[PDB]
RNA sequence: GCAGUCAAGCGUUCAUAGCGACAUUGCUUUUUGAUUCUUCGAUGUCGGCUCUUCCUAUCAUACCGAAGCAGAAUUCGGUAAGCGUUGGAUUGUUCACCCACUAAUAGGGAGUGAGCUGGGUUUAGACCGUCGUGAGACAGGUUAGUUUUACCCUACUGAU
RNA sequence: AAGCUCGUAUCAGUUUUAUGAGGUAAAGCGAAAACUUUAAAUAUGUAAGAAGUCCUUGUUUGAACGUGGACAUUUGAAUGAAGAGCUUUUAGUGGGCCAUUUUUGGUAAGCAGAACUGGCGAUGCGGGAUGAACCGAACGUAGAGUUAAGGUGCCGGAAUACACGCUCAUCAGACACCACAAAAGGUGUUAGUUCAUCUAGACAGCCGGACGGUGGCCAUGGAAGUCGGAAUCCGCUAAGGAGUGUGUAACAACUCACCGGCCGAAUGAACUA
C-alpha cells in the first residue's frame, strides 16, 4: 500500500549522524580556492560570539520594496581580538 | 568474407608534403600545416610515390574496411584546407529586430558576439575556433565569412553560429530569424 | 495494385449500387459443473448458513417474472446478468441483427439449467426472428425460431447466438 | 548481399524498362535500312532538344533517322572488317562519336550535305561551351527574363524559384514582400566564357536562347559505291 | 463436468411461432382499439409479434441520410467538392428578407433571456454561488436505488405512497415509468397517505 | 573426428528368384570403417527400399588423395535439415584433399546452420579443373597473381607468467 | 550455382535409358 | 471506468469547444454554413455525442458484469470486451473526427467579425494593381493581382474615427450570375452584404 | 465476442483438402451535440493517525520534438523519479464525486493484524422483522460490551 | 518359519522358431490403383514332448478311443540358474505423489479418465553453486589404480589446450527450446537459395532529351499531366505517363519513369539459416 498523501521528509539526511561535534572548535573543512596573483593574505579568522543587538540599516536595495527606507536587523556582534601567528604547517598534494 | 587486402589512393599535389609516422599524419603545402591523429584505426600507409599515397586494410570485415574511405577522405579534405582552403558562408536574417554580429577580444580569445537575437537582452558569445578567420564582407549586406585549413573547425564553428541562434518557444515557419549557412566552398577557386 | 491495374447472382435496375443432417453448429461444448455455475451465498451474523445459491453465468428470466421473496429464495439469478436480446447471424443471408429472447429451448449441460433458463455457450433459445421476415409456404409469416448461442456470454459481455435455419 | 543496403527507390510510373529486344529492334531496324536505303550519314547530334530532331526527321519524309545506342548502331554496322555488313563499313563505326544518329536517304549528297551545312536553330547556351553573350540580372525585383523584355513587359519570377536562386544557382536573393530581390546587379556569364554548370542553369532559367544549334555530320557511306566519304562539316 | 452434447434433432430447425396474416390483421386493428381501464390490470401478456404490430402512423419522414450523397471530405477540406450552396435561394430578395426575419428572431431572443441573466454580471464581479449542499443530494444514493430496485423486483403489487399535502411534488414519475416499460405486469397503487 | 573417405558396396541378399544382385557403390566420408558402413545402410535405405538385415555389405575400402599435396578448389555439394527444413548448398573450399575439405565443410555446418554431422548430407564434391569456374569470391581471393599478404599483429605466445618486456607485434 | 551442372545433368539423363531399356524381353 | 472517463472526457472537450451553429449570430451561422457544410457540422458533432453516450453505456454494463466476475480469466475478458467495444464505437467514429480537425484548423483562423459595431464593406472591385482600399485605410494586408478571385474569404481591418472604433471588411467579391448559381466564395460577400448593418 | 470477407503467407504432393497474419464488414438506443439529466443483488469488511523508503507506467517543475504552433494558451510525443503532489464536505469506511486552493493536487509497491485507534470477525444482555409446532436460526435491522513487551537478542538513534 | 514333503532339473519381467493380431499402407506386376502379391514391425497373445509319440483290438459310413507293447535318454531351439508346489502357519501392510509410453475425451490455457512401466516411501554417495522429482552411481573397514555424470581463467582438483567459424548487446550470453512473451520489426553481421540484368556497357553518379495532337473531355472564379469525375488513345520515337512528386490563382520551372552521352565490371530482388 502506497503512502495516501505525500509529505516531504522531517529533518535532512545531508547532517547526519546528529552527533555531538568532535570538538567544540568547528573546523574548517574547506578554503577559498587559492589564486597565486593576489597577494597573501589569510583566510580565516578566530573570534568570540558575544551576543546579538539590533540595527537599524538605511537600505540602499534598488529594486527592492524597502529601497531608500530605514529597515530594522538583528546582527550578531563576534568579539575578535587580533590572533597572533606562531607556525607554519607545509602540506604536499599527495595521491592519497 | 574478409577481403584479402583493400586499398585507397589518396593523391597528394605538387605543393604538398605529408609525413605520416605512427598513424599520425602532418600534411604540409602553401596554405599552412594540419595534423590529424589517426591512431584509432588499423590502418596501413604507404608512399606509392611522391604524388600518390596507397592506404590499405589488410584481412578486414565490413565495419573495418568501412573507416579506409573515411581516412582516405578525411586525409583528403587535409589537403584541400592546405591548398585550397575551406570557406564557409554565412547569412543572418531577420525580421524585426537586427541581428548586430561584432567579433570582440573577451580574455585574450577571440569572439563573435551576437546580438539584439529577436530583441534579447542576452549577449551570445561564440569562441572563434583556432585557424578560424571571421569576416565580414562589406560588398553584401549581413554575411559572414569563415575561412581555415581544416574544414573540421570552420565547418564547427559555422554550425556553433547557427545553433547559437536557435529560435526558441516560436514558430518556426513564421520566425525565419537566424544565422545560416549560405555557401560552403573553397578559399581559391581556382587553383 | 498498381502492377494489377497497368497489365490490362443478378439483380434488378433498383437494387444496383446497394450492397452493404440435421446437426447443430456446435454439437458438443465444454462442461460447466455445478459448482461453477453457483455461488455459494453465506446468511446468518456468522455467515454459518449456505443454501442460497448464485448463478454465475447469464440467465433468460422470462417476461413475468418477480423474485421470490428472500426467505424463500435459493437459486439467485441477479439483474444484471439477466439477458432481454440476442444479436443473432443469419448463416443463410449473412447478417447479424439484435433479436430478442423469446424462450430457453435447451441448455446443454443439464435440463436443470434449461428450467433456469441460463444462457451459455451451445443453448438453444428461441428467438423472434419478425425483423427477418421470413415467410413459411402457405403464407404464415414466421416469428419464432431456435438459435444456438455460439459464445460465452459470461466472458463476453453479450449473448451471441447463430440461426438454425 | 549482406546487409545496411541503400533501399531501393521505387515509384509507380507507367512506362517500363525496354530491355534487350528494343536494342535488338534497332539493330534490325539499321540492318534493313543498310540493305534498302543507299546513303548513311553518320549525325552528331549530342545536346538536340527533341521538337528540333523531329522537326529535322520531318524534313523529310522519304529517308529515315535512326538513333539508339552508340555502341549497338557501331555493333550493327559493324566494329571491323571481320565482323561488318556491307564492304568497307568499319570506317563509319570508327565514326560514331557521341549521340549519333544515322541518316539512311536516297537523296543526292548535295543535297544532304547543303541542307545539313545551312540548317539552324536557336538552342539554350548548354554547359561546357564558350559563352554567346553576357547577361547581368539587374538589381531590384528579379523578373522571368531577367531584363531581356522590360520590367513592364516582364513578369516578376516566381517566389518558389528563390530557393533554386539560392542555393543551386548561387544567386544572393531576398525576398521582399513575395518578389525575389537581389539589391545589387548580378553578372551571370561573360562573352567567351567557358560555361560552367550552374551560369548554364542559370541562362536556361531566364529562358537565354542566344546561343544555336546546327547539327554536326561527318562522313557518309555510300552503298553501291562501297565507300565512305570523310565529309566534315562542324 | 457434464457431457453437454446437443443431438442433431429436426425440431431445432423448423419453426416454432408462426402468425397468420388474418391474425396480424386482427391484432393490428385490436391494438388500436384497446383502452385501458384504471382499475384494470395487466395480469399475464400475450407473446405476440409487437414490431409486426405495433406499426403506428407518421406524417413526417426521418430526415435522409446526407453522408450518402456528400462525404465530410467532399463537404470541407483540402479535397472539398462542394462549390456551391447545395440549397441557394431563388433569388437575393428572398435571401434578404430570410436574413432580415432571422436577425430579428435572434435578436429579440437575446432580449427575452436578458430577463433571466444576472449572473452574467455576477462574473463582472467575479464570485460564485455556494455549492450544493450534500443534504439536498440525499435519497439519489445508489445504495437507496439498489433497494428500491430489489423492493420492485421482488413485489407483485407495488403501493406508492403520496403525501396528500402535495402528491403531485411527492409523486416519483420515473420509477413509475420504469415499470410501465419494464415490468408491466406488477400492479402500481396510489396511496395518499 | 578426422575424417577419412570410404567407398561402400553392397546388394541385396541373393535369392532363388534372383542370383548376384545388383551392387551399389557410395563414396562415404567418415571417422571410421563401423559410422562409414552405418552412414552406407541409412542412404540405402532412404534411396530405396533395402533393409540392412535384406542386404549385406560387398566391399569397404578407404579412398585416398592422388595428389594429397595440391592445393585445390573443391566445390562441394551439400543438403541437410536444418534448422526448419531442408536446402541445397554449394561451398567452395581451397583445400588440399577431399577429406580436409569434407572435415572443413563439416565444421563450417556446425559453425553457422548450427547442423549435427547426422543432419549433414554431401551430394557431390568436385576438384574445379579451371580457376575460371571459382564462383566464391571468398575462394576467387587466394588464386590471384602473385598473391602476398602479411599476418599483422602477431601474438607470441608465452610460456612464463610474467614477462620482463612489454612484448612487440612486429612481422 | 553447381559449376558441373550440365555434365551431371548429361551423365543422369543418359541414366534414364536403363529404366526402359532391359525391363522387357 | 477510467477507459470510459477517458473517451467521454476528449468528447467533452470536442463538444463544449466547437460553436453552437444555430445559438451564434445569424451572420455567423450563414458564414460557417458557407464554409462547412451546416448539415455536415451539426451531424459530425451528433456523432461526437451519440460516441460519449455509448461509451458511457459500455462502461456502466460492463463494470455492472465485472462486479459477478469469478476469475481472473472472466474479468479478463470482460474488461478486453469492454475496451474492445469503445475501440469498435470509436473507429467508427474515424471521418467525423478527420472533419473535425480541418474544421477546429479553419474555424479557428477566421476573422473576428462583429455583426453590431460600425462596420463598412468594400464590394466591388476596389483591389486594383498595387492600391487596395483595405491596406490604404486600415492596417491589413490583402492580396492584390488582377484575377477573378484573389481572396476567397473575408478580411477585416480596424481604424479610428471620431475616437470611435471601426471595422472594414473586404469581401472577396460577386458575379453578375443568379442566386441559385453563385458559389460559397461570394455567398461569403453575400451574406456579409445581408447581415451587417454597415455602410 | 460471434458470424462473414480478402489473402501476405502456410500446407505442399491437389493450392480447394484445408490452415491462415494484416485489413475489413455486420450486429450494440432515433444521424442535426436532444437525450441516452439514469441509478438495477460486489456475501467485501478494511481504514486513518503518525512515519520511512522504493517504482516509473511523469501530474507538476527542467530540457527537447511534432502540430495552423502568429502571439498567448493548448494538444500529442521523447529524456527524465532531482524535487514536490493540499485544505475541507460526504457516507460501514475508502475511492468516487463535491467545494476550493494549488505548479500539480500522478498512479502504484513494501507497509504499518494485538506502535495507537474506528467499525466489523464482537462471545454470555436486550429489542423488532422473517422463518420454524417448538427449543431456536436467520433475508434482516438496532443497541451495550476488559486485552496487559523489551527488563532478552538484534536493528535503529545517540553515548563511553 | 520353529517348519518337511519331495530336492528327482524345475523354471524365467529374455530371445528364437511356428502360428495369430490390429492388415495397417508402401512394394509393381497384374483385368484392373481400386486387390494380390509382397514386406517391416506398432510391440504383444498361443505353442515348442519322456506323466510325449507310435502301434493295438474293443466301444458307439463313422472317429471317440478300451487295453497291451515299442520308441531311450540331441529327450527335440537359444540364453541363464541348482531351489516345489503346496498340505501346515505368522509379523507388518491397503494408502500416494512424480515421470515415461500408449489410449480416450478435452479448452483461453492448464488438462481430465483408463492401462502399463519406472522413481521416491525405507536410501546414503559423485555431479547439476543450492534442492523430493535431473544426470551419474552393486553403501562393510582401508590402500592403490581407473572412471562415470560434470567439468579444467580464479574462487576450485583439472589445458588462459589445439582447431574451424560466428557474435559486440547504452545492463550480451553462458539455459532448459515440435516452452512462452515468439508472429513479426532492424540501412547489425555472416553463409546460402531462386530469379533477373550485364563490354548490344551492369549498379552509383553527373550531363542531356523527357516531344507532337494537346490547354484531350466534363467541371468553375481558375484547374494547361499534378483540387476533382470519367476516358486513358494516337503519332513521333532512342525514349518520354492524356503523367511520379515539389510547384503556380492558373501557367511557367523543377522532378521520376523512360531513354541517351561520360565511366568501366560486376549488380539487383525476393526468400532461408
Amino acid at each position: 500500500s502506497h503512502r495516501k498523501y505525500e509529505a516531504p521528509r522531517h529533518g535532512h539526511l545531508g547532517f547526519l549522524p546528529r552527533k555531538r561535534a568532535a570538538s567544540i572548535r568547528a573546523r574548517v573543512k574547506a578554503f577559498p580556492k587559492d589564486d597565486r596573483s593576489k597577494p597573501v593574505a589569510l583566510t580565516s579568522f578566530l573570534g568570540y560570539k558575544a551576543g546579538m543587538t539590533t540595527i537599524v540599516r538605511d537600505l540602499d536595495r534598488p529594486g527592492s520594496k524597502f529601497h531608500k527606507r530605514e529597515v530594522v536587523e538583528a546582527v550578531t556582534v563576534v568579539d575578535t581580538p587580533p590572533v597572533v601567528v606562531v607556525g607554519v604547517v607545509g602540506y604536499v598534494e599527495t595521491p592519497r | 568474407m574478409k577481403y584479402i587486402q583493400t586499398e585507397q589512393q589518396i593523391e597528394v599535389p605538387e605543393g604538398v608534403t605529408v609525413s605520416i609516422k605512427s598513424r599520425i599524419v602532418k600534411v604540409v603545402g602553401p596554405r599552412g600545416t594540419l595534423t590529424k591523429n589517426l591512431k584509432h584505426i588499423d590502418v596501413t600507409f604507404t608512399k606509392v610515390n611522391n604524388q600518390l599515397i596507397k592506404v590499405a586494410v589488410h584481412n578486414g570485415g565490413r565495419k573495418h574496411v568501412a573507416a579506409l574511405r573515411t581516412v582516405k577522405s578525411l586525409v583528403d579534405n587535409m589537403i584541400t584546407g592546405v591548398t585550397k582552403g575551406y570557406k564557409y558562408k554565412m547569412r543572418y536574417v531577420y525580421a524585426h529586430f537586427p541581428i548586430n554580429v561584432n567579433i570582440v577580444e573577451k580574455d585574450g580569445a577571440k569572439f563573435i558576439e551576437v546580438r539584439n537575437f529577436l530583441g534579447d537582452k542576452k549577449i551570445r558569445n561564440v569562441p572563434v575556433r583556432d585557424g578560424v578567420t571571421i569576416e565580414f564582407s562589406t560588398n553584401v549586406k549581413d554575411e559572414i565569412v569563415l575561412s581555415g585549413n581544416s574544414v573540421e573547425d570552420v565547418s564547427q564553428n559555422a554550425a556553433d553560429l547557427q545553433q547559437i541562434c536557435r529560435v526558441r518557444n516560436k514558430d518556426i515557419r513564421k520566425f525565419l530569424d537566424g544565422i545560416y549557412v549560405s555557401h560552403k566552398g573553397f578559399i581559391t577557386e581556382d587553383l | 495494385a498498381h502492377e494489377q491495374s497497368k497489365v490490362k447472382d443478378a439483380l434488378p435496375t433498383y437494387l444496383l449500387d446497394r450492397e452493404q443432417k440435421f446437426s447443430v453448429p456446435l454439437p458438443k461444448v465444454r462442461g460447466i459443473s455445478e459448482e461453477e455455475m453457483f455461488k455459494v451465498i453465506k446468511t446468518g451474523k456468522s455467515r454459518s448458513k449456505s443454501w442460497k445459491r448464485m448463478i454465475t453465468k447469464h440467465t433468460f428470466v422470462g417476461e413475468g417474472f418477480t423474485r421470490r421473496p428472500v426467505k424463500m429464495e435459493r437459486i439467485i439469478r441477479p439483474s444484471a446478468l439477466r439477458q432481454k436480446k440476442a444479436n443473432v447471424t443469419h448463416p443463410e443471408l449473412g447478417v447479424t441483427v439484435f433479436l430478442p429472447i423469446l424462450a430457453v429451448k435447451k441448455n446443454p449441460q443439464s435440463p436443470m439449467y434449461t428450467q433456469l433458463g441460463v444462457l451459455t455457450k451451445g443453448t438453444i433459445i428461441e428467438v423472434n426472428v419478425s425483423e427477418l421476415g421470413m415467410v413459411t409456404a402457405g403464407g404464415k409469416v414466421v416469428w419464432g425460431k431456435y438459435a444456438q448461442v455460439t459464445n460465452e456470454p459470461d466472458r463476453d459481455g453479450c449473448v451471441n447466438a447463430v440461426l438454425l435455419v | 548481399m549482406p546487409r545496411s543496403k541503400r533501399s531501393k527507390l521505387v515509384t509507380l510510373a507507367q512506362t517500363d524498362k525496354k530491355g534487350r529486344e528494343n536494342k535488338e529492334r534497332i539493330f534490325d531496324e539499321v540492318r534493313e535500312a543498310l540493305d534498302t536505303y543507299r546513303y548513311v550519314w553518320v549525325l552528331h547530334l549530342d545536346d538536340v532538344r527533341t521538337p528540333v530532331l523531329q522537326e529535322i526527321r520531318t524534313s523529310w519524309a522519304g529517308s529515315k533517322l535512326i538513333m539508339g545506342k552508340r555502341k549497338v548502331l557501331q555493333k550493327a554496322l559493324g566494329e571491323k572488317r571481320e565482323e561488318e555488313y556491307k564492304e568497307n563499313l568499319y570506317q563509319l563505326s570508327k565514326l560514331c562519336s557521341g549521340v549519333t544518329g544515322l541518316l539512311f536517304t536516297d537523296e543526292d549528297v548535295n543535297t544532304v550535305k547543303e541542307y545539313f551545312k545551312s540548317y539552324v536553330r536557336s538552342d539554350y547556351s548548354r554547359p561546357n561551351t564558350k559563352a554567346p553573350l553576357t547577361f547581368t540580372i539587374p538589381e531590384g525585383i528579379v523578373y522571368s527574363r531577367g531584363g531581356q523584355i522590360p520590367a513592364e513587359e516582364d513578369v516578376p519570377m516566381i517566389h518558389s524559384l528563390e530557393p533554386t536562386m539560392r542555393n543551386k544557382f548561387e544567386i544572393p536573393t531576398k525576398i521582399k514582400a513575395g518578389k525575389i530581390t537581389i539589391d545589387s546587379p548580378y553578372l551571370v556569364c561573360t562573352e567567351g566564357e567557358k560555361l560552367d554548370v550552374r551560369q548554364a542553369l542559370i541562362l536556361k532559367q531566364f529562358g537565354i536562347a542566344a546561343s544555336e544549334f546546327k547539327v554536326k555530320v561527318s562522313a557518309y557511306y555510300d552503298n553501291d559505291s562501297s565507300t565512305v566519304e570523310s565529309t566534315n562539316i562542324n | 463436468i457434464p457431457d453437454a452434447r446437443v443431438q442433431p434433432d429436426r425440431r431445432w430447425f423448423g419453426n416454432t411461432r408462426v402468425i397468420s396474416q388474418d391474425a396480424l390483421q386482427h391484432f393490428r386493428s385490436a391494438l388500436g382499439e384497446t383502452q385501458k381501464d384504471t382499475y384494470q390490470v395487466l395480469l399475464r401478456r400475450n407473446k405476440l409479434p409487437m414490431s409486426l404490430l405495433e406499426e403506428k402512423d407518421a406524417d413526417e419522414s426521418p430526415k435522409a441520410r446526407i453522408l450518402d450523397t456528400e462525404s465530410y471530405a467532399d463537404a470541407f477540406g483540402p479535397k472539398a467538392q462542394r462549390k456551391r450552396p447545395r440549397l441557394a435561394a431563388s433569388n437575393l430578395e428572398d435571401l434578404v428578407k430570410a436574413t432580415n426575419e432571422d436577425i430579428t428572431k435572434y435578436e429579440e431572443k437575446q432580449v427575452l433571456d436578458a430577463t433571466l441573466g444576472g449572473n452574467q454580471e455576477d462574473k463582472e464581479n467575479g464570485w460564485t454561488s455556494a455549492a450544493k449542499e450534500a443534504i439536498f443530494s440525499k435519497g439519489q444514493s445508489k445504495r437507496i436505488w439498489n433497494e428500491l430496485y430489489k423492493v420492485i423486483d421482488s413485489s407483485d403489487v407495488v403501493i406508492h405512497v403520496l403525501d396528500a399535502r402535495d402528491p403531485l411534488g411527492t409523486r416519483c414519475k420515473s420509477v413509475e415509468e420504469y415499470m410501465k416499460k419494464e415490468t408491466p405486469h406488477k400492479h402500481l397503487i396510489y396511496v395518499l397517505n | 573426428a578426422h575424417f577419412k573417405e570410404y567407398q561402400v558396396i553392397g546388394r541385396r541378399l541373393p535369392t532363388e528368384s534372383v542370383p548376384e544382385p545388383k551392387l551399389f557403390r557410395m563414396r562415404i566420408f567418415a571417422s571410421n570403417e563401423v559410422i562409414a558402413k552405418s552412414r552406407y545402410w541409412y542412404f540405402l535405405q532412404k534411396l530405396h527400399k533395402v533393409k540392412k538385415a535384406s542386404g549385406e555389405i560387398v566391399s569397404i575400402n578407404q579412398i585416398n588423395e592422388a595428389h594429397p599435396t595440391k592445393v585445390k578448389n573443391f566445390g562441394v555439394w551439400v543438403r541437410y535439415d536444418s534448422r526448419s527444413g531442408t536446402h541445397n548448398m554449394y561451398k567452395e573450399i581451397r583445400d588440399v584433399s577431399r577429406v580436409a575439405a569434407v572435415e572443413t565443410l563439416y565444421q563450417d555446418m556446425a559453425a553457422r546452420h548450427r547442423a549435427r554431422f547426422r543432419s549433414i548430407h554431401i551430394l557431390k564434391v568436385a576438384e574445379i579443373e579451371k580457376t575460371a569456374d571459382v564462383k566464391r569470391q571468398y575462394v576467387k581471393q587466394f588464386l590471384t597473381k602473385d598473391l602476398k599478404f602479411p599476418l599483422p599483429h602477431r601474438v607470441q605466445k608465452s610460456t612464463k607468467t610474467f614477462s620482463y618486456k612489454r612484448p612487440s607485434t612486429f612481422y | 550455382n553447381f559449376p558441373y551442372k550440365a555434365k551431371i545433368l548429361e551423365e543422369i539423363e543418359a541414366k534414364k535409358m536403363k529404366d526402359l531399356e532391359e525391363r522387357e524381353l | 471506468k477510467y477507459t470510459g472517463e477517458g473517451f467521454v472526457e476528449k468528447f467533452e472537450d470536442i463538444l463544449k469547444g466547437f460553436p453552437n451553429i444555430n445559438d451564434v449570430h445569424p451572420f455567423h451561422r450563414d458564414l460557417m454554413d458557407t464554409l462547412y457544410e451546416k448539415n455536415h457540422y451539426k451531424i459530425s458533432l451528433a456523432a461526437i455525442s451519440r460516441a460519449k453516450s455509448l461509451v458511457e453505456q459500455v462502461a456502466r454494463d460492463y463494470v455492472r458484469l465485472l462486479k459477478f466476475g469469478q476469475s481472473l480469466f472472466q474479468c479478463k475478458q470482460l474488461k478486453r470486451a469492454a475496451l474492445g467495444r469503445m475501440a469498435t464505437i470509436v473507429k467508427k467514429l474515424r471521418d467525423p473526427l478527420a472533419y473535425l480537425e480541418q474544421v477546429r484548423q479553419h474555424i479557428g483562423r477566421l476573422p473576428s467579425i462583429d455583426p453590431n459595431t460600425r462596420t463598412l464593406l468594400i464590394c466591388g472591385y476596389p483591389n486594383v494593381g498595387k492600391s487596395s482600399f483595405l491596406r490604404c485605410i486600415t492596417k491589413s494586408d490583402v492580396d492584390v493581382q488582377p484575377y477573378a478571385f484573389t481572396t476567397k474569404s473575408l478580411y477585416v481591418g480596424h481604424f479610428d474615427y471620431k475616437y470611435l472604433r471601426f471595422q472594414a471588411i473586404d469581401t472577396p467579391g460577386i458575379l453578375d450570375r443568379p442566386t441559385e448559381e453563385m458559389n460559397n466564395i461570394e455567398m461569403q460577400s453575400i451574406y456579409a452584404i445581408a447581415h451587417l448593418r454597415s455602410c
